[PDB]
RNA sequence: AUAACUGGCUUGUGGCAGUCAAGCGUUCAUAGCGACAUUGCUUUUUGAUUCUUCGAUGUCGGCUCUUCCUAUCAUACCGAAGCAGAAUUCGGUAAGCGUUGGAUUGUUCACCCACUAAUAGGGAACGUGAGCUGGGUUUAGACCGUCGUGAGACAGGUUAGUUUUACCCUACUGAUGAAUGUUAUCGCAAUAGUAAUUGAACUUAGUACGAGAGGAACCGUUCAUUCAGAUAAUUGGUUUUUGCGGCUGUCUGAUCAGGCAACGCCGCGAAGCUACCAUCUGCUGGAUUAUGGCUGAACGCCUCUAAGUCAGAAUCCAUGCUAGAACG
RNA sequence: UAACGAGAUUCCCACUGUCCCUAUCUACUAUCUAGCGAAACCACAGCCAAGGGAACGGGCUUGGCAGAAUCAGCGGGGAAAG
RNA sequence: GGCCAUGGAAGUCGGAAUCCGCUAAGGAGUGUGUAACAACUCACCGGCCGAAUGAACUAGCCCUGAAAAUGGAUGGCGCUCA
RNA sequence: AAUAGGGUGAAGCCAGAGGAAACUCUGGUGGAGGCUCGUAGCGGUUCUGACGUGCAAAUCGAUCGUCGAAUUUGGGUAUAGG
């Protein structure tokens, strides 16, 4: 197995937890929860989110 | 030639997906799904790797106004894999094929679901990124 | 006229009436058929549904596309402290069915099982089983006589056992008392086994092994009164329907001039007695093991409990059973685990399970840590830590 | 005392099925058909009649939902062929189990597109309006065409046109409950119900079969359709957790902290609930039908049958599952 | 026939729980209580199957059966009411 | 190995024929078998046992013919030298 | 006696440009209209929504037509059953 890391908050993604997103440019994104996913969908900046 | 697990259906009858091959079509309009049994009021629906009967709504004129087979290669509705991963793509796309599963085009733009590539060797040959 | 189009019926007629269970404790309707050649062993155990978790396991299923590849599977935790044997009942074959002949009890019963026989324990003189305890007066020949009667006349022998509910986090003090049929050996062997186990604890590891297929007896989740749309899965009427749409439009033809028993009607949903079969045993954990959640690949010293405890249950500090998938009942429900009634040789039943990893993140939210040590290592020092 | 629904008699008509066998079928009546005749069945057609209802039984169709029939479209087991294989056709036991998504049309009917194992036909007051809907028909407004001197007519076209009441009895679905000395625990099981369904891929195997072209099946293995029963790990959805944050207007002199905007709006949002939008689970023995047989007379032979007897279907009865007789 | 039209009709883009296929939430009911307290309707009444019968019975005939008192829903029947 | 058809057909693919001779026995052949014969099998006559046998028709009961929708009616139970 | 707030921008008028003339063009100004969006008002399209023993013998909610004139309206007054 392999623990994955959130492409937004950096949270640890354990097997099954969270969602996975494939963008058009084939780049893969991993979100541990809907909140990190939702912020990415709203096109925020993780550099500016105070807890990421 | 394959036995893929059940996936959450993404493309009911009436859905219009993108056409991801260089056959000259830009749309693929779903009018039926291969292997759909009988259930009152239930719409046939397709997942990635499903053969579909489709028409070309937008594309070259000689591809338009005809029923032709197509295979869904990516879907934006999230579905769960046996490894527990919920994944989804940015869009729903398909490619025109034969009844044998041989593409009308020769190249594919964008990613392809591993469910589709594992099930259709002719699309795997012509496919680029496989997720 | 006929229906315009055909469709299968909504719901099963084999689970009627859709009424509340008569008791909250699920009862074993049928026990495994007795084989004399087997050793004397129990056929059931009582536990409490703690909660659900997630595991990772390598699949051994040749011909599958996931063979030798990791799969993520839902699992259920059943808190199962050892049960205490307190009694034995004999049944006789009669032309009218099995009939209980005699019940012999142990000399000493614990307080948690003696509370079973009271509705208002705190206001009582607690007189239960005192004269029976006196039946053991200095020779206990009445007990031996009843046991000899059971040995002589009984064809079915069942033990009476109760849970040790003081070992669970439940605030309920009444134990759950049940009959568990004894299989294997002669009737004399069964009676001797039952007597020698009076007031003794029997663990799950003496009844169930890992990778076994077992059945679950339980009373399902109550939902109260429910309409036809969710009780029976009928089609919702159009949005513009007068007086509402969560109905069955036609509840019968003109003739028969009655409503048929096969028509879906609104009523009470859930809290039904269910027997669910073919649940694989992924783990028989031990309460004394400090590495319940550890596997052969994840050596993290870790209990089976998620972070913050099982939601609305607490911690599983006892022996437990980790079953594949979902089982009937709610959290804190008493669950009856029964052995399988047949021999399954399918690849699913005989597969040997070796777990890779067991999820112990919090079930109370989007937990992202398996251990407080992992949490403090990820986040570092906080203000409250000084 | 009499028409326009249903219902009743009849069955001309409609539909379906037999017999006799001149012919068809390269030969060859009956593999598959079958004229001239003739015997029937059915009441999903239309007639015939006017028995019931005119102090009113709400008259089309669709949606929803249950049940029933078999004259079986598919699925099980078999017999026959002008059955080499594959395919196909006829038949037996069979209604256990399913029989779809759409364009046009108010349609029933129809026709096209497409999937599918199949997209069989019907009944239940032409099931089903105090279940809905109201597109059609069939009040009153209005237009057109034809007819009429006209008022007006049309079984012609068109457009707009109120779909009421259940709290009673029963029935259904669930829920309490007196008395069978009291109270408590664990049970037994009469009776009633019952559940699974279908497809695909790999192997067998490019094998049997076939000149070739083509081309199976059993054991086994992995998935999928339809259905069923749970469950909430995970993911998604939901937010009066008005939990946290943000925003506008105004009010409390400002700040802090707040009030109101008929939950003010926005982002996240646990818990709870929940989704083939999520996961899990859906048992194994016997007796039989058709059918193929053994021995074996009748009838010195023959003969599955007469006595006796073997195997055997998606059938049946059990196992298993639900309720537990509130007078077991 | 430009323009106009809460007029009738067909198609396209956008948008949508109309639908696949449903799920969740809020207030007010419904529900229980104190008080208050009508009406429609009513030959007698109210469990089924077949028969015959004014040819579609709750009652008749022949069978199935049948155990006090009851609560919330429901819309098959009372060829329910109006 | 009858004639003619036939690549071949000799009884057993197909057409005129359907005879004769020996026989008590035998068809220009009732089938299986051959590319074709051959082969065996039958038609009929023998040996054997030895007392009955075959065909057509008539009408009694029973069966097939004989398919519909809630579960159900020789009135019900039930009845088989009734 | 009554009729928020906007949009559009008719004649008439001022200035400039082009042209031989006949005239044309541009920027302003002005504030027309049974014009237009839309309150009050007047009306009553759709949900064939609620209700349908109602709050009501015609109401309630949203949506909607029109809204400076063939406008709305009080009071007085006239016309009376073939
Ligand atoms: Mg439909
Ligand atoms: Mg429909
Ligand atoms: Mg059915
Ligand atoms: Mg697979
Ligand atoms: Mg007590
Ligand atoms: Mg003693
Ligand atoms: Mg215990
Ligand atoms: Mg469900
Ligand atoms: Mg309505
Ligand atoms: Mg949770
Ligand atoms: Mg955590
Ligand atoms: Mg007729
Ligand atoms: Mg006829
Ligand atoms: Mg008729
Ligand atoms: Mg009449
Ligand atoms: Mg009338
Ligand atoms: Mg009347
Ligand atoms: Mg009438
Ligand atoms: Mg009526
Ligand atoms: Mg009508
Ligand atoms: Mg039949
Ligand atoms: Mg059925
Ligand atoms: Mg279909
Ligand atoms: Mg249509
Ligand atoms: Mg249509
Ligand atoms: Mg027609
Ligand atoms: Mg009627
Ligand atoms: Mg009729
Ligand atoms: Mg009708
Ligand atoms: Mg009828
Ligand atoms: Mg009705
Ligand atoms: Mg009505
Ligand atoms: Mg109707
Ligand atoms: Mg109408
Ligand atoms: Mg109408
Ligand atoms: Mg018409
Ligand atoms: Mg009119
Ligand atoms: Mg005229
Ligand atoms: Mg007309
Ligand atoms: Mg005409
Ligand atoms: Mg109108
Ligand atoms: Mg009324
Ligand atoms: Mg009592
Ligand atoms: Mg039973
Ligand atoms: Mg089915
Ligand atoms: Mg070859
Ligand atoms: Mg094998
Ligand atoms: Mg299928
Ligand atoms: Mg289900
Ligand atoms: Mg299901
Ligand atoms: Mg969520
Ligand atoms: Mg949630
Ligand atoms: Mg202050
Ligand atoms: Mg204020
Ligand atoms: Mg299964
Ligand atoms: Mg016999
Ligand atoms: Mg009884
Ligand atoms: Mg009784
Ligand atoms: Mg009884
Ligand atoms: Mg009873
Ligand atoms: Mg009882
Ligand atoms: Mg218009
Ligand atoms: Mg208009
Ligand atoms: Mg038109
Ligand atoms: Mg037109
Ligand atoms: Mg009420
Ligand atoms: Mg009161
Ligand atoms: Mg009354
Ligand atoms: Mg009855
Ligand atoms: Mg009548
Ligand atoms: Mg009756
Ligand atoms: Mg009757
Ligand atoms: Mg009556
Ligand atoms: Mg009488
Ligand atoms: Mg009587
Ligand atoms: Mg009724
Ligand atoms: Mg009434
Ligand atoms: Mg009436
Ligand atoms: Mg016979
Ligand atoms: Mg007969
Ligand atoms: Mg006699
Ligand atoms: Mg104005
Ligand atoms: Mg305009
Ligand atoms: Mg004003
Ligand atoms: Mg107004
Ligand atoms: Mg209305
Ligand atoms: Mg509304
Ligand atoms: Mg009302
Ligand atoms: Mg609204
Ligand atoms: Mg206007
Ligand atoms: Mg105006
Ligand atoms: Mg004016
Ligand atoms: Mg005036
Ligand atoms: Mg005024
Ligand atoms: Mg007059
Ligand atoms: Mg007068
Ligand atoms: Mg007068
Ligand atoms: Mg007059």
């Amino acid at each position: 197995m392999k623990i994955e890391v959130d492409s937004f908050s950096g949270s640890k993604i354990y097997p099954g937890r969270g969602t996975l997103f494939v963008r058009g440019d084939s780049k893969i994104f991993r979100f541990q929860s809907s909140k990190s996913a939702s912020l990415f969908q709203q096109r925020k900046n993780p550099r500016r989110i105070s807890w990421t | 030639s394959g036995n893929k697990f059940r996936m959450s259906l993404a493309l009911p009858v009436g859905a219009v997906m993108n056409c991801a091959d260089n056959s000259g079509a830009r749309n693929l309009y779903v009018l039926a799904v291969k292997g759909t049994g009988a259930r009152l009021n239930r719409l046939p629906a397709a997942a990635a790797g499903d053969m579909v009967m489709a028409t070309v709504k937008k594309g070259k004129p000689e591809l338009r106004k005809k029923v032709m087979p197509a295979i869904v290669i990516r879907q934006s509705k999230p579905w769960r894999r046996r490894d527990g991963v919920y994944l989804y793509f940015e869009d729903n796309a398909g490619v025109i094929v034969n009844p044998k599963g041989e593409m009308k085009g020769s190249a594919i733009t964008g990613p392809v679901a591993k469910e589709c590539a594992d099930l259709w060797p002719r699309i795997a040959s012509n496919s680029g990124v496989v997720v | 006229s006929h229906r315009k189009y055909e469709a299968p019926r909504h719901g099963s007629l084999g689970f009627l009436p859709r009424k509340r269970a008569a008791k909250q404790r699920g009862r074993v309707k049928s026990f495994p058929k007795d084989v004399k050649s087997k050793p004397v062993a129990l056929t059931a155990f009582l536990g409490y549904k703690a909660g659900m978790t997630t595991i990772v396991r390598d699949l051994d299923r040749p011909g599958s596309k996931m063979h030798k590849r990791e799969v993520v599977e839902a699992a259920t935790v059943v808190d199962t402290p050892p049960m205490v044997v307190v009694g034995v009942v004999g049944y006789v074959e009669t032309p009218r069915g099995l009939r209980s002949l005699t019940t012999v009890w142990a000399e000493h019963l614990s307080e948690e099982v003696r509370r079973r026989f009271y509705k208002n324990w705190y206001k009582s003189k607690k007189k239960a089983f005192t004269k029976y305890s006196g039946k053991y007066a200095t020779d206990a020949k009445q007990v031996e006589t009843e046991l000899a009667r059971i040995k002589k006349y009984a064809s079915v022998v069942r033990v009476l056992a109760h849970t040790q509910i003081k070992k669970t986090p439940l605030s309920q003090k009444k134990a759950h008392l049940a009959e568990i049929q004894i299989n294997g050996g002669s009737v004399s062997d069964k009676v001797d086994w039952a007597k020698e186990h009076f007031e003794k604890e029997v663990s799950v590891d003496s009844v169930f092994e890992q990778d076994e297929m077992i059945d679950v007896i339980a009373v399902t989740k109550g939902h109260g009164f429910e309409g036809v749309t969710h009780r029976w899965g009928t089609k919702k009427l159009p949005r513009k329907t007068h007086r509402g749409l969560r109905k069955v439009a036609c509840i019968g033809a003109w003739h028969p001039a009655n409503v048929n028993w096969t028509v879906a009607r609104a009523g009470q949903n859930g809290y039904h007695h269910r027997t669910s079969i073919n649940h694989k045993v992924y783990r028989v954990g031990k309460g004394t093991d400090e590495a319940n959640g550890a596997t052969e690949f994840d050596r993290t010293k870790k209990t089976i409990n998620p972070m913050g405890g099982f939601v609305r249950y607490g911690n599983v500090n006892n022996d437990f059973v980790l079953l594949k998938g979902s089982i009937p009942g709610v959290k804190k429900r008493v669950v009856t685990l029964r052995k399988s009634l047949y021999v399954d040789t399918s690849r699913r039943a005989v597969e040997k399970v070796n777990l890779k990893w067991i999820d112990t993140a919090s079930r109370f939210g989007k937990g992202r840590f398996q251990t407080p040590a992992e949490k403090h290592a990820f986040m570092g020092t906080l203000k409250k830590d000084l």
